[PDB]
């Protein structure tokens, strides 16, 4: 009933938030399922992401087992690192590796343009650009709108 | 005892001008320690403080982000006479 | 800008000497010694049971013997103008006692 | 109207601010 | 709560673990000197030390456990040991970018310079068409076709920055030798009226063109990235085009 053996018994009902004692709620179903010791079949396995401690149901992010080994599990809720693109034109995009605090954050003047590669440091020569919040809104807004007008052009 | 310049540093014309006590530069009453030397005394010749104030004011005025540093430059640099485009020279 | 209060080496050792010569409780942990006793006995007869009193008697005898041996060892270490006991000290103590050949 | 409501609804449904920042990063890749 | 942090004591850092976090608003601690009781302070147990040294510390004396603060702690230790070595040595010693502009506007401004310096003329006092009016019209009509919030935000920021430029640089480097006396009269009138001088509402589009002409050096004297330089240069050229379409309305005498 212990280890990878969180698949053999209702014994690991302690998928309750350890630090707070509250219930680890999965991001998709938005509920925690544990049933009872008299109805262990109603419990649904839950796991916490290794990177950001967001709980997920194994049945919500389709999975067959807890990792417990190999690499650190990552939610489907994090941003990609490799962004393989086909336009074959298999152009690769990788997020620059984290640099020692050599690291630079040169402040924008914001608004449209300012084409960063993909690197960003959200703010209220491997220069991590500092895009704040509203710039993203406007950039997506005009991307999708000017693309729709381009489609109109076609 | 640096001798102050006999021509205004802003228009390069001779006349009645006020002389800066920390540099030879002198300025006409109509062209206005100088602003540059005032800012120097404020910064105490510390480039780190200069950069920290730079970031601070760039931050506070988010509406004129595109020209923040040049706004700085106006308030730190002494006036000089206007020139037509020197594309020739 | 403060430094913690580190006792000079040899101070806490003396405090421990006083504490453990003042007391009488057994110094070896009971379960590990019981497991050792059973493992050693396994080589003379299998499926042996031990009265808890038997294991306690063995532990008392062993601890007393080891304490006496360490007293003799310390005496030899001091005899060599040392303060640290070394395996050669234990060997000499046992050899003089007549235990080791 | 709808645009000036989408990100405000998202900042609610996604809750945790860190998840929202990751959402904005994913959006900025696009 | 319970996280690692670096705390001030003297000129040196020390790793510590937070045991209690104090919330002055609710008057409670999650598990005090008056000078920090008002603000959010923290009870910390220092790494490598006994419990007797646990203390409450405010935000001033604490720093997050990150690479930057660790490096700064190492620098503090290094400078401290260097200072101690220097003091010991002293005691021992005691013991013994380009921009493109249309040539029609070049002719306009050359004619202006002839008028001012050679013909001894000056711009009329507050102009029938002010720079603020010109910029407002430019913004209003340039983007009137449709709504593109991002591009319109760019244009609005540009126009506001140009207004600030006029109001910060007229008296600085947008005036001739002869215009200085008129500027003095204007500022004396403002002082008598107790109203600050605002060039945009008084001076004309010719001075705005002067500002565009002198822009490239200022732009070259910035920290702005290359892309920002290209962006505002493109918008400056678009403004040049739009005002050239209106050259006669603002520059014909
Ligand atoms: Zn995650
Ligand atoms: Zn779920």
């Amino acid at each position: 009933g212990q280890s990878i053996t969180k698949l053999d018994s209702y014994n690991p009902d302690t998928h309750i938030d350890s630090n707070s004692g509250k219930f680890l709620i999965c991001y998709k179903c938005n509920q925690t399922r544990l049933g009872s010791w008299s109805h262990p079949e109603n419990s649904r396995l839950i796991m916490t992401c290794d990177y950001c401690q967001t709980p997920w149901h194994l049945d919500c992010v389709p999975r067959a087992s807890f990792k417990n080994l190999g690499s650190k599990w990552k939610c489907p809720l994090h941003s990609p690192t490799k962004v393989y693109k086909k336009i074959v034109n298999y152009k690769v995009w990788k997020k620059q590796r984290l640099i020692n605090k050599n690291q630079l954050y040169y402040e924008p003047l914001q608004k449209i343009g300012y084409q960063n590669n993909g690197n960003i440091q959200i703010i209220p020569d491997f220069k991590i650009t500092q895009i704040d919040e509203n710039s993203i809104k406007y950039d997506f807004f005009d991307k999708i709108y000017k693309s729709k007008m381009v489609q109109k052009r076609k | 005892d640096f001798e102050n310049e006999d021509f205004c540093s802003a228009c390069n014309q001779s006349g009645s001008f006020l002389c800066c006590d920390t540099c030879p530069k002198s300025f006409h009453f109509l062209c206005l320690h100088c602003n540059e030397c005032k800012f120097k005394i404020f910064i105490n010749n510390s480039m780190a403080t200069l950069k920290k104030i730079e970031s601070n004011f760039i931050k506070q005025n988010n509406n004129v982000k595109i020209f923040a540093k040049l706004l700085f430059n106006i308030d730190s640099h002494n006036p000089k006479q206007f020139q037509l485009p020197n594309y020739i020279k | 800008v403060k430094k913690p209060h580190r006792y000079r080496p040899g101070t806490v050792a003396l405090r421990e000497i006083r504490r453990y010569q003042k007391s009488t409780e057994l110094l070896i942990r009971k379960l590990p010694f019981q497991r050792l006793v059973r493992e050693i006995a396994q080589d003379f007869k299998t499926d042996l049971r031990f009265q808890s009193s038997a294991v306690m008697a063995l532990q008392e005898a062993s601890e007393a013997y080891l304490v006496a041996l360490f007293e003799d060892t310390n005496l030899c270490a001091i005899h060599a103008k040392r303060v640290t006991i070394m395996p050669k000290d234990i060997q000499l103590a046992r050899r003089i006692r007549g235990e080791r050949a | 109207n709808e645009e000036v409501t989408f990100f405000e609804k998202a900042k609610r449904y996604i809750g945790n601010k860190h998840l929202y920042t990751e959402f904005l990063k994913i959006l900025n890749l696009y | 709560l319970g996280g690692r942090c670096l705390a001030f004591h003297g000129p040196l850092m020390y790793e510590a673990k937070i045991l209690k976090i104090w919330d002055p608003s609710s008057k409670m601690y999650t598990s005090i000197p008056e000078e920090i009781i008002n603000g959010k302070c923290f009870f910390i147990h220092y790494q490598g030390w006994k419990s007797s040294w646990d203390e409450w510390v405010g935000y001033d004396r604490i720093r997050a456990y990150n690479e930057e603060n660790i490096a700064m702690k190492k620098r503090l230790a290094n400078e401290a040991k260097e200072a101690k070595k220097s003091l010991l040595e002293q005691q021992k010693k005691k013991k013994l970018i380009s921009l493109q502009i249309p040539i029609k506007l070049k002719s306009v401004l050359v004619d202006d310079w002839e008028y001012v310096t050679k013909d001894k003329k000056i711009c009329r006092l507050p102009a029938d068409v002010t720079v603020e009016m010109v910029l407002n019209k430019y913004e209003h009509e340039v983007s009137q076709e449709l709504e593109s919030p991002g591009s319109q935000s760019q244009l609005s920021e540009y126009c506001a920055g140009l207004k600030l430029y006029f109001d910060k640089c007229l008296g600085n480097m947008l005036l001739y030798r002869l215009e200085r006396l008129q500027y003095d009269e204007l500022l004396k009138k403002s002082s008598k009226d107790q109203k600050p001088l605002v060039p945009i509402r008084i001076y004309g589009a010719i001075h705005l063109l002067r500002l565009i002409s002198v822009l490239p050096e200022l732009i070259s004297s910035t920290t702005m990235d290359l892309q920002s330089c290209q962006l505002l240069i493109k918008q400056t050229e678009d403004f040049l085009v739009w005002l050239l379409m209106h050259v006669d309305e603002y520059f014909n005498d």
